[PDB]
């Protein structure tokens, strides 16, 4: 259960990377 | 105010040598004057090493880097690397130091008095960086000068004395080379070897015949490339691949020098042929192998059967198998079984170290060399306390191999940085945004958003 | 701007400046030299001289082991050096 | 002995600043 | 002639020292480009000869 | 145009969300091989005989590690500097035992990160920028090359490269202090001044610019909305932060040229991290930290310990315990 | 040791190798002279 | 004008070196912390406190000089010069370690003074005091490491001594006795310092390589007037560069410089908390689950168990001389050692 | 107010420190602290 827990948190972070990059707030010039 | 201020040249004092980019004559002065300093140091340092030289101590106990270079070319030295005549060192020294003054004279002339620019005084010595034909012509001349230099080394080995051959029997001697290797299967075999352990790329060259041969090839390669470039002009594909500017050329040579410094670093650290350990001290691998030898000898003298001694791990305490089965020294030195040296090879058979030769044929010169090299292992502190990091003060020693490797890694690293700096800047400068982004035309502002 | 004081580049290029300090600097250097060459710095600060770390045949260090007897402790180890 | 060392370097080292000093009197071309 | 070899060898050093300071000042002082043309030319031949002269004397004492 | 030109123009497109570029063509596959291998070995790789003494170290989570203790373990000392691709092993089992993922990971990674550096130059070129960001990244890159490539080379074995692990890193540092007195080396001292100084100047600049934000918001909203992306104007009063900071110390220990201030920020940490990368690289050739062991003695000859001798006692404690089964002979010469 | 002929030059010979580093320093003496224009 | 207001005028005058009310605390305490360090490293020994030389006078160099901590037998005494231990005797006070408390305590009040000075100057100049706020992290570090930590221990002996190599020793003590590298509070600190340096370098390099061309020379430093309205570099091009190189980028200059404050200030604070822990030997020394396996399975080895073995080497090899007041005597045969070494 | 050129005081000062430091590096090999 500890192995699974470390891998799960790691996997969530890699998903976060994805959304943070590709679904960021687009920066616009106002 | 012939350039020489920031208002006119566009460069501040801390980047003032950039004021010389399009002043071929003053720039010629700086190069020769600098060439002045190199030859000066070759000269002063050698005499300093000579004034400080005791022939009874090993060269490597005395902090010498240049005299070992002179001894390798076969001057002033005898069998076993014993110093038999110091006068040639004095000559190498005085001549360079003298020469530096004419060099000195010439650079200070051109940098001050001479024409700032050359291109109106003689169409031959003047140059423009963008002149593709003139640049390969200069490149071509210097290629030929290098090609000659390499053949001077062949000339010394084959006709003017020979080189110091650590592998020459009877513990090493100076020796004339008569059958250089010209088979390109060997000469260029070296360039195709892996740089990894057991192969070592060109750092593995372990005999003088291969060395002398390779310098025949490179000498004729260079001379033939000089001519090619003096006669040719770069083709379409090359023209479109490069930046043609003074700064870019600089950046390409900083690139080359860096590569070379790094290869030199590994040459002096692993190679004990053109850096004989008689002169330079033992290699790191050599020292560590020498310790295993030393304690093999001692224990075997006490009655230990060293082939069947199982150490703590289950591996042999003195002898074990490399991963391809060769018999090699045990303990941590297992990593260094690639080492080869004249003191150790007599004990080698087809399967590696031979136990019968270990039990019978170890001579006392091998015990001496092995003990000497294990206690001159290239470990020492910045302030030249010799030994491991935890050693007490007493022995004033740091291997020349450490000095030359550390210094030249540092220098190679900074010359790689210099490459990126000047290469990057050459590209920007050539494209015209090296002083920054044009507000009235900022390129990103014409680009579509990423998202 | 200028807080109002005399610029430094102006003082240290002035002669009057160097008239004053061509004396005082070397003097202070020599004062400090003498502070150590007179052996005075040793007795002010209680710093052992090379011959006063240990007794001749002793191999243990005069470590202080009491909070309030400590001044007396150091004084008695000093007596044991004669 | 080591004054020999220091006296040579004393003179060698001052040779530099001196050249600059001379060329400045002569309104030389620094 | 141990005495005539040390003679020349200082002649080199004292002359080097003169030429080391003198040649750069001479060069970047505009006034005596012609007053000094001679000086450095002569010092130069003096320098060269002296090296050679020290160079042969070495082979009677070294 | 022709197919090759379409491709070239895509590779170098400044319109791709992530820039590819020619460096990117090598970087992407090498980083991907390095990342996939590392992730899988960290979780599931079996024990690795790092020191070549048939004494395997478990580095992976499934074999009893946690995040802090886990590592991809350096390849066997028996291997030394030999290249050990998968194809050189008789089987994956052999390759795992002997530490092959380590070689695969770091080679692909050094290669991939070098091209990352090049890629930084490449895009700055396509965008009309000045090019020297990549120079800044060369300090971190060189540091990595040192612990993964140069230090193994001088010492003769990837078994002494830095492990890919949190506690493996600590192991590396401790064994390094005992074998090289790195704390007493100036280049490492220059690394600490680099990173402390970098952290200090980071906090100063952030605090000083933040101190002088121009009121463009109200006390209920985030100050950050006082700045609009791509706005023509500055949103802080550098004159005011100079005036504050020049008084904090004195007028000229403070910057008023934004460009000189920012070039100082780049240069301080980059230089010092260059030096400490150069420190690992030269201790790799056993030019070690200052040795002042028994440097003070009294008129008789007794050793009068200094703090350098106390460091040596610690060092010696690391020396004699590290790799406790790996030495048969009295000196640890590599 | 040098040849005893040149023994008297041993202290000048001890100092000669550091001479090229003074050139760097002499450059800064020179730019301070021209006031880092 | 009341006399308080007249004195306020003089103290807050625009001079080359601003004084202020803060100065009355700041300058005396800093000068004496400084001065006491210089004095002690130059002239004072650690012979009666530590069995150590520690000054230039004794032949130490710049790396090995220290103002060392007073003897363990002093406990946590303030070690006042007029106090029961030294009884006004200046020589004895140096020999018993008084300068250490002298530096420690003046230094502490000097740091106070410095932070107050940041507040005082910000207020008169009219800026927000984020700089004073940022300086809270150095204060937490100093207080946690030099004061809290020894007050938790047996005495001031175990605080850091004030010297280059003395501090190296303290690092290594902390590895071998506390296993500090394994402590998440230090790990957060490492991250914030190395991340601070990263932010420092990447922000400077980005500004310098997105400059607009605002002059005509190759020295670009002259194209900046501190009174210009304009941004001297392009946030827009910086943002695109980093979005495409690294995937994400800053777009907000304010958040960027706030984040630069936060990262290293937050990391030094985390490290401080961990040292408060270590004041109590409240360490993250072990992972129990590893030790239960290790003790039962002699083939189970990790980098965690290998590092504890190092730690054990440090303790036993370094303690006799590091804590001389304990009279540790370790016969050769008890000293943990691997094979051969 | 400016009777001695700055570069002059500079070189003098520098040679000043160069000397004092040279002395200290010398002292590392002689007398106290030299291991001898
Ligand atoms: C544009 C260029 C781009 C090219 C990129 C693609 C090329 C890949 C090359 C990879 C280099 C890494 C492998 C080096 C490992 C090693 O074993 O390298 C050492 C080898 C020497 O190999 C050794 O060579 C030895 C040769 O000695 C043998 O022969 C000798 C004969 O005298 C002696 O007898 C000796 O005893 C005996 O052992 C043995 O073979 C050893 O087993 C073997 O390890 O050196 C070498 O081939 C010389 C060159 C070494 C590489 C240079 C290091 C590069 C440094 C990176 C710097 C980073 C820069 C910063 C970035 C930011
Ligand atoms: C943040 C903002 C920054 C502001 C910083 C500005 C700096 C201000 C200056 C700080 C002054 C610090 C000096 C404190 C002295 C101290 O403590 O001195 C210690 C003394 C107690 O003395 C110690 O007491 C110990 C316990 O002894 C007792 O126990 C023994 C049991 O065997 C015997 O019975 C013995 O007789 C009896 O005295 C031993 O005797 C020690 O050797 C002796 O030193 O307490 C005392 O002065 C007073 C104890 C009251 C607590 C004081 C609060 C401050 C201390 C914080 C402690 C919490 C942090 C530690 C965490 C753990
Ligand atoms: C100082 C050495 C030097 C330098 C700086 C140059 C520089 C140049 N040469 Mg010349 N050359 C030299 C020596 C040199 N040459 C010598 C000694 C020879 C004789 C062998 C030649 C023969 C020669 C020819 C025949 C040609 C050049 C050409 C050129 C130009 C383009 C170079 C180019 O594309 O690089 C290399 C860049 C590449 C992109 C090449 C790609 C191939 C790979 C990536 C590099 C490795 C190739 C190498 C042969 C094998 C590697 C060995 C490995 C085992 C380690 C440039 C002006 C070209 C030109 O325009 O001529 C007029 C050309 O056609 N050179
Ligand atoms: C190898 C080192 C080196 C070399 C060869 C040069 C060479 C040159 N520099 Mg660079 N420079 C260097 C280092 C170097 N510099 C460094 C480190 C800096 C940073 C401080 C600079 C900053 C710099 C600036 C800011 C400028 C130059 C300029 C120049 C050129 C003209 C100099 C001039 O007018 O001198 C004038 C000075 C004098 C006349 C004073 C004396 C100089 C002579 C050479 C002393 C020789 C001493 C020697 C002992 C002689 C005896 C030997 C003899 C017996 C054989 C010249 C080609 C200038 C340029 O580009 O011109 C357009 C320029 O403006 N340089
Ligand atoms: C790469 C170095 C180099 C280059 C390219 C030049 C190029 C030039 N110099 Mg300079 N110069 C140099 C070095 C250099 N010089 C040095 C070292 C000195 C001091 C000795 C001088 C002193 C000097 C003066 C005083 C003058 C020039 C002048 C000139 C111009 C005319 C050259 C001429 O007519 O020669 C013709 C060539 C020959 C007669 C051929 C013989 C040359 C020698 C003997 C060849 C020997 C080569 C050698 C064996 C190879 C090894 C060299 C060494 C590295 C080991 C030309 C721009 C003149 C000028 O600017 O006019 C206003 C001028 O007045 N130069
Ligand atoms: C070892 C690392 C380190 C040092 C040496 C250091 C030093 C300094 N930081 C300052 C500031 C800052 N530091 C900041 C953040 C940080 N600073 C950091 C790390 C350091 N900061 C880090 C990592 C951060 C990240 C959060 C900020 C935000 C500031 C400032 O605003 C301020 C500044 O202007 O700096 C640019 C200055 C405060 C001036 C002062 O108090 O004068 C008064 C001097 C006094 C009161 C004397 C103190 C006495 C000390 C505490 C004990 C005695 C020390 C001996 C004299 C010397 C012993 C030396 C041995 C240990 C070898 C000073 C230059
Ligand atoms: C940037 C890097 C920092 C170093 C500064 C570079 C100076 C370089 C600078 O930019 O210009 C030098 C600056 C200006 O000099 P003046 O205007 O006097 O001279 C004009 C000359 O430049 C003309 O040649 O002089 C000083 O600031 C000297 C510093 C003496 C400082 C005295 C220190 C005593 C104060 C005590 C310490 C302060 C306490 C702090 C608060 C407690
Ligand atoms: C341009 C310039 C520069 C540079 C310069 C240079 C780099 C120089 C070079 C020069 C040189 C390069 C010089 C040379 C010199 C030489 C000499 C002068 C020599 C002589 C010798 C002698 C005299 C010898 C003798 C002897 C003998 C024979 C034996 C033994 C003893 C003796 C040693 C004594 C600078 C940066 C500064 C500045 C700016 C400009
Ligand atoms: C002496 C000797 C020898 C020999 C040698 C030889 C024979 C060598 C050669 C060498 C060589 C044969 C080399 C070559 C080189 C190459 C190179 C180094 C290349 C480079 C390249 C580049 C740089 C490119 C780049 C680019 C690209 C790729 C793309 C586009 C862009 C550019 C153009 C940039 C031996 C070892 C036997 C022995 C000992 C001695
Ligand atoms: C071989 C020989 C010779 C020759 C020699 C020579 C060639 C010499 C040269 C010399 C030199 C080449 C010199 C130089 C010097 C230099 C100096 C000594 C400098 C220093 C510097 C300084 C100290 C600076 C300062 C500063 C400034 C100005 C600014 C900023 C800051 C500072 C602080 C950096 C003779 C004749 C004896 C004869 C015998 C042999
Ligand atoms: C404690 C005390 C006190 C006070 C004291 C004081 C206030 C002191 C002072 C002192 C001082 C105030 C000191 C000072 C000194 C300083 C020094 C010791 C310096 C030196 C330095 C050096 C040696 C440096 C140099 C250099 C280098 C190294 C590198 C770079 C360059 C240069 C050149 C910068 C009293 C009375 C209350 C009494 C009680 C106790
Ligand atoms: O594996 Mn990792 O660590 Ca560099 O030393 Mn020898 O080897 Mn081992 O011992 Mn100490
Ligand atoms: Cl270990
Ligand atoms: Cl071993
Ligand atoms: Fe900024």
């Amino acid at each position: 259960m500890e192995t699974i827990t470390y891998v799960f948190i790691f996997a969530c972070i890699i998903a976060l990377f994805f959304f943070a990059i590709f679904f960021r707030e687009p920066p616009r010039i106002t | 105010a012939t350039n020489r201020d920031q208002e006119s040249s566009g460069f501040a004092w801390w980047a003032g040598n950039a004021r010389l980019i399009n002043l071929s004559g003053k720039l010629l002065g700086a190069h020769v004057a600098h060439a002045g300093l190199i030859v000066f140091w070759a000269g002063a340092m050698t005499l300093f090493e000579l004034a400080h030289f005791i022939p009874e101590k090993p060269m490597y106990e005395q902090g010498l880097i240049l005299i070992p270079h002179i001894a390798t070319l076969g001057w002033g030295v005898g069998p076993g690397g014993e110093v038999v005549d110091t006068f040639p060192f004095f000559v190498v020294g005085v001549v360079h130091l003298i020469s530096s003054a004419v060099l000195g004279f010439g650079g200070v002339y051109h940098a001050i008095r001479g024409p700032e620019t050359l291109e109106e005084y003689s169409s031959f010595f003047g140059y423009d960086w963008k002149d593709k034909n003139k640049m390969t012509t200069i490149l071509g001349f210097h290629l030929i000068v290098l090609g000659i230099g390499a053949l001077l080394l062949v000339a010394k080995a084959m006709f003017f004395g020979g080189l110091y051959d650590t592998w020459a029997p009877g513990g090493g001697d100076v020796r004339v080379i008569t059958n250089p290797t010209l088979d390109p299967r060997v000469i260029f075999g070296y360039l195709l070897k892996s740089p990894f352990g057991g192969e070592g790329w060109i750092v593995s060259v372990n005999n003088l015949e291969d060395v002398v041969g390779g310098h025949i090839w490179i000498g004729l390669i260079c001379i033939a490339g000089g001519i090619w470039h003096i006669l040719t002009t770069p083709f379409g594909w090359a023209r479109r691949a490069f930046i043609w500017s003074g700064e870019a050329y600089l950046s390409y040579s900083l690139g080359a020098l860096s590569m070379m410094g790094f290869i030199a670093t590994c040459f002096v650290w692993f190679n004990n042929t053109v850096y004989p350990s008689e002169f330079y001290g033992p290699t790191g691998p050599e020292a560590s192998q020498a310790q295993a030898m030393t304690f093999l000898i001692r224990d075997q003298k006490l009655g230990a059967n060293v082939g069947s001694a199982q150490g703590p791990t289950g591996l042999g305490k003195y002898l074990m198998r490399s991963p391809t089965g060769e018999i090699i020294f045990g303990g941590e030195t297992m990593r260094f079984w690639d080492f080869r040296g004249p003191w150790l090879e007599p004990l080698r058979g087809p399967n590696g170290l031979d136990l019968n030769k270990i039990k019978n044929d170890i001579q006392p010169w091998q015990e001496r060399r092995a003990a000497e090299y294990m206690t001159h292992a290239p470990l020492g502190s910045l302030n030249s306390v010799g030994g491991v990091a935890t050693e007490i003060n007493s022995v004033n020693f740091v291997s020349p191999r450490s000095w030359l490797a550390t210094s030249h890694f540092v220098l190679a690293f900074f010359f790689l940085v210099g490459h990126l700096w000047h290469a990057g800047r050459a590209r920007a400068a050539a494209a015209g945004f090296e002083k920054g982004i044009d507000r009235e035309s900022e390129p990103v502002l014409s680009m579509p958003s990423l998202d | 701007g200028t807080t109002g004081e005399r610029p430094f580049s102006d003082i240290i290029t002035s002669v009057r400046y160097w008239v004053i300090h061509s004396i005082t600097i070397p003097a202070l250097f020599i004062a400090g030299w003498l502070f150590v060459s007179t052996g005075l710095a040793y007795d002010v600060f209680g710093t052992p001289r090379p011959d006063s770390y240990y007794a001749q045949e002793q191999r243990s260090i005069p470590l202080v082991t009491d909070r309030f007897e400590a001044k007396q402790q150091v004084e008695t180890f000093l007596e044991q050096l004669k | 002995e080591v004054i020999a060392q220091l006296t040579m370097i004393a003179m060698i080292g001052i040779a530099g600043p001196m050249i600059i000093f001379l060329l400045a009197v002569r309104r030389g071309n620094l | 002639m141990t005495i005539l070899f040390q003679l020349a060898l200082a002649a080199l050093v004292i002359l080097s020292f003169v030429m080391v300071i003198g040649v750069p000042v001479a060069y970047a002082s505009p006034q005596d480009w012609d007053r000094s043309k001679q000086l450095i030319f002569l010092g130069s031949g003096l320098w060269i000869a002296l090296v050679l002269v020290v160079g042969v004397l070495n082979f009677f004492v070294v | 145009a022709n197919l090759w030109e379409r491709f070239c123009n895509w590779v170098t497109s400044t319109d791709n969300r992530l820039y590819v570029g020619w460096f990117g063509v090598i970087m992407i596959p090498t980083l991907l091989a390095a990342t996939i291998c590392f992730v899988i070995a960290f979780i599931a790789a079996p024990p690795v005989d790092i020191d070549g003494i048939r004494e395997p170290v478990s580095g992976s989570l499934l074999y009893g590690n946690n995040i802090i203790t886990g590592a991809v373990v350096p390849s066997s000392n028996a291997i030394g500097l030999h290249f050990y691709p998968i194809w050189e092993a008789a089987s994956l089992d052999e390759w795992l035992y002997n530490g092959g993922p380590y070689q695969l990971i770091i080679f692909h990674f050094l290669l991939g990160a070098s091209c990352y550096m090049g890629r930084q130059w490449e895009l700055s070129y396509r965008l009309g920028m000045r090019p020297w960001i990549c120079v800044a990244y060369s300090a971190p890159l060189a540091s990595a090359f040192a612990v993964f490539l140069i230090y193994p080379i001088g010492q003769g074995s990837f078994s002494d490269g830095m492990p890919l692990g949190i506690s493996g890193t600590f192991n590396f540092m401790i064994v390094f202090q005992a074998e090289h007195n790195i704390l007493m080396h100036p280049f490492h001292q220059l690394g600490v001044a680099g990173v402390f100084g970098g952290a200090l100047f980071c906090a100063m600049h952030g605090s000083l610019v933040t101190s002088s934000l121009i009121r463009e918001t109200t006390e209920t909203e985030s100050a950050n909305y006082g700045y609009k992306f791509g706005q023509e104007e500055e949103t802080y009063n550098i004159v005011a932060a100079h005036g504050y900071f020049g008084r904090l110390i004195f007028q000229y220990a403070s910057f008023n040229n934004s460009r000189s201030l920012h070039f100082f920020l780049a240069a301080w940490p980059v230089v010092g991290v260059w030096f400490t990368a150069l420190g690992i690289s030269t201790m790799a050739f056993n030019l070690n930290g200052f040795n002042f062991n028994h440097s003070v003695i009294d008129a008789k000859g007794n050793v009068i310990n200094t703090w350098a001798d106390i460091i040596n006692r610690a060092n010696l404690g690391m020396e004699v315990m590290h790799e406790r089964n790996a030495h048969n002979f009295p000196l640890d010469l590599a | 040791k040098l040849p005893e002929a040149y023994a008297i030059f041993d202290p000048l010979v001890d100092v000669l190798p550091v001479i090229p580093v003074l050139f760097l320093a002499l450059a800064f003496v020179w730019q301070a002279a021209v006031g880092f224009r | 004008r009341g006399w308080f207001d007249i004195l306020d005028d003089w103290l807050k005058r625009d001079r080359f070196v601003f004084v202020g009310w803060s100065g009355i605390l700041l300058f005396p305490c800093a000068y004496l912390a400084l001065g006491g360090w210089l004095t002690g490293t130059t002239f004072v020994t650690s012979w009666y406190t530590h069995g150590l030389a520690s000054s230039y006078l004794e032949g130490c160099n710049f790396l090995t000089v220290a103002v060392s901590t007073p003897a363990n037998s002093m406990g946590h005494s303030l070690l006042l010069l007029w106090g029961p231990e030294a009884q006004g005797d200046f020589t004895r006070w140096c020999q018993l370690g008084g300068l250490w408390t002298f530096i420690a305590l003046h230094g502490a009040f000097g740091l106070i003074g410095f932070m107050l000075r940041q507040f005082e100057i910000a207020r008169l100049v009219g800026v927000r005091p984020y700089n004073a706020i940022a300086f809270s992290a150095p204060i937490a570090v100093f207080v946690s490491v030099f004061l809290i930590y020894p007050l938790g221990q047996s005495s001031w002996f175990f605080a850091p001594s004030f010297g280059v190599a003395a501090i190296f020793r303290f690092l290594l003590f902390f590895q071998g006795f506390h296993n500090w590298t394994l402590n998440p509070f230090h790990m957060m600190g490492v991250a914030g310092v190395l991340g601070g340096a990263l932010l420092c370098a990447i922000h400077g390099a980005t500004v310098e390589n997105t400059l607009f061309q605002d002059g005509e020379g190759a020295s670009t430093f002259r194209a900046f007037n501190p009174t210009q309205a304009e941004e001297t570099y392009s946030m827009v091009t910086a943002n695109r560069f980093w979005s495409q190189i690294f995937g994400i980028a800053f777009s907000n200059k304010r958040w960027l410089h706030f984040f630069m404050l936060f990262v290293p200030v937050t990391g030094l604070w985390m490290s401080a908390i961990g040292v408060v822990g270590l004041a109590l030997n409240l360490r993250s020394y072990d992972f129990i689950s590893q030790e239960i396996r290790a003790a039962e399975d002699p083939e189970f080895e990790t980098f965690y168990t290998k590092n504890l073995l190092l730690n054990e080497g440090i303790r036993a090899w370094m303690a006799p001389q590091d804590q001389p007041h304990e009279n540790f005597v370790f016969p050769e045969e008890v000293l943990p050692r691997g094979n051969a070494l | 107010g400016g009777r001695i050129p700055l570069w002059i005081v500079a070189t003098v000062a520098g040679m000043g420190v160069i000397v004092i430091v040279g002395l200290f590096f010398y002292g590392a090999y002689a007398g106290l602290g030299s291991s001898l």
